[PDB]
């Protein structure tokens, strides 16, 4: 079908400018409408704007002042760029199409969507350590283990376990703003008990706002 | 330009019955073409935005027959057949009759599931952790139902009044149930103060208030 994708900067400094890039596979934006909406964090969605196939722009009269969509058709992208930012535009970010005309249609197809964090802060990059199973964290014959994924920023971080061989039993817990004002999480997973004999639990953890990637193993302990 | 409100934060329903999530416009959607230009829309756990009903009365491509929209005018409702637990996420009613597409608030849809106590877990610091001059101690509570529970920390049979946060899961759109995480941390120095750390966890689905701790 078609796929959207966002990228750009997951953290920009209040006062810049945010610039996004959708870029979109299995579609032409030469053809129908291109949008921008955003999902702030208590969950509430604001449309930005779109980008026709003929390259006008429509945009959210509340957001007017402050917006730009443009578009390159030889990369098959289309980009946002929001002036003056504040951690009031702290949100995750979509684009999605509109398939169909002034009379009918539907925005149809999103993008998996990317944060965006305003703050005037560094990146950090979170320490990884092992929450190890012991009787402590089991009940008969299963255990929970885990990885603490602790003090970066911002979001988001990326968790999985032996290279995604693991999904069963597995809660990535969201992230959890500290008073450090830095984020937390864990993810744990439960797994029979006798299997902590002869099978290795690895958390692989990825920030890409601060270059950390961390693969941690995670042992029994008494 | 339209006000889209939907006044419900949560719509909790049994396994199996007709759900209904209300929605509300200031301005009628209906067109004189004879369309109505409603949409609802479902994110679910982890997941983007998914089209499930465009103009009212289409269902979007892979979207079960079991959702269906009635309503005219101002006022809707979002119809869900035979509801199953993997319908679990939050519903948003949409219109583009007038741009901007306007979105209502969303509701989450939740199951109420037979009341499942937590399975209470608890990982003392690492060694790394410790290394470092912080010593975090993590207690889980695993796969219950309801949501509501109370996890205090006690060290030293003294409850500890801050220096700890929670997370929970969304329910989980296969066992309906939710898990939580309560983090306590602290310096090493006031770690190595004390003796025993313990979570004690109060919930639903528990005659009494459960305990687990470890010696330093
Ligand atoms: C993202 C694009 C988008 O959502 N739209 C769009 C589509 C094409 C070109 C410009 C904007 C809306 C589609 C629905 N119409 C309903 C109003 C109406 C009803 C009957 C006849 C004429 C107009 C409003 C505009």
């Amino acid at each position: 079908e078609v796929q959207l994708q966002e990228s750009g900067p997951s953290l920009v400094k209040p006062s810049q400018t945010l610039s996004l890039t959708c870029s979109v596979t299995g579609d032409s934006i030469t053809s129908g409408y291109w949008n921008w909406i955003r999902k702030f964090p208590g969950n509430k969605l604001e449309y930005m704007g779109y980008i026709s196939y003929s390259g006008s722009t429509y945009y959210n009269p509340s957001l007017k002042s402050r917006i730009s969509i443009t578009r390159d058709t030889s990369k098959n992208q289309y980009s946002l760029h929001l002036n003056s930012v504040t951690a009031e535009d702290t949100a995750t970010f979509y684009c999605a199409r509109y398939y169909g005309d002034n009379y009918v249609g539907a925005m149809d197809y999103w993008g998996q969507g990317t944060s965006v964090t305003v703050s005037s802060a560094s990146t950090k990059g979170p320490s990884v350590f092992p929450l190890a199973p012991s009787s402590k964290s089991t009940s008969g014959g299963t255990a929970a283990l885990g990885c603490l994924v602790k003090d970066y920023f911002p979001e988001p971080v990326t968790v999985s376990w032996n290279s995604g061989a693991l999904t069963s039993g597995v809660h990535t817990f969201p992230a959890v703003l500290q008073s450090s004002g830095l984020y937390s999480l864990s993810s744990v997973v439960t797994v029979p008990s006798s299997s902590l004999g002869t099978q290795t639990y690895i958390c692989n953890v990825n920030h890409k706002p601060s270059n950390t990637k961390v693969d941690k193993r995670v042992e029994p302990k008494s | 330009d339209i006000v889209m409100t939907q006044a419900a934060f949560s719509n909790p329903v049994t396994l199996g019955i007709s759900a209904s999530i209300s929605c509300r416009s200031s301005k009628s959607l209906l067109h004189s073409n004879g369309i109505t230009y409603l949409y609802w829309y479902l994110q679910k756990p982890g997941q983007s935005p998914q089209l499930l009903i465009y103009q009212m009365s289409n269902l979007a491509s892979g979207v079960p027959d079991r959702f269906s929209s009635s309503g005219s005018g101002t006022d809707f409702t979002l119809r869900i057949s035979r509801v199953e637990a993997e319908d679990v996420g939050v519903y948003y009613c949409a219109q583009n009759l007038e741009l901007p597409w306007t979105f209502g608030g969303g509701t989450k849809l939740e199951i109420k599931r037979t009341v499942a106590a937590p399975s209470v877990f608890i990982f003392p610091p690492s060694d790394e952790q410790l290394k470092s001059g912080t010593a975090s101690v993590v207690c889980l509570l695993n796969n219950f139902y309801p949501r509501e529970a109370k996890v205090q920390w006690k060290v030293d049979n003294a409850l500890q009044s801050g220096n700890s946060q929670e997370s929970v899961t969304e329910q989980d759109s296969k066992d309906s149930t939710y898990s939580l995480s309560s983090t306590l941390t602290l310096s090493k120095a006031d770690y190595e103060k004390h003796k025993v750390y313990a979570c004690e966890v109060t919930h639903q689905g528990l005659s009494s208030p459960v305990t687990k701790s470890f010696n330093r």
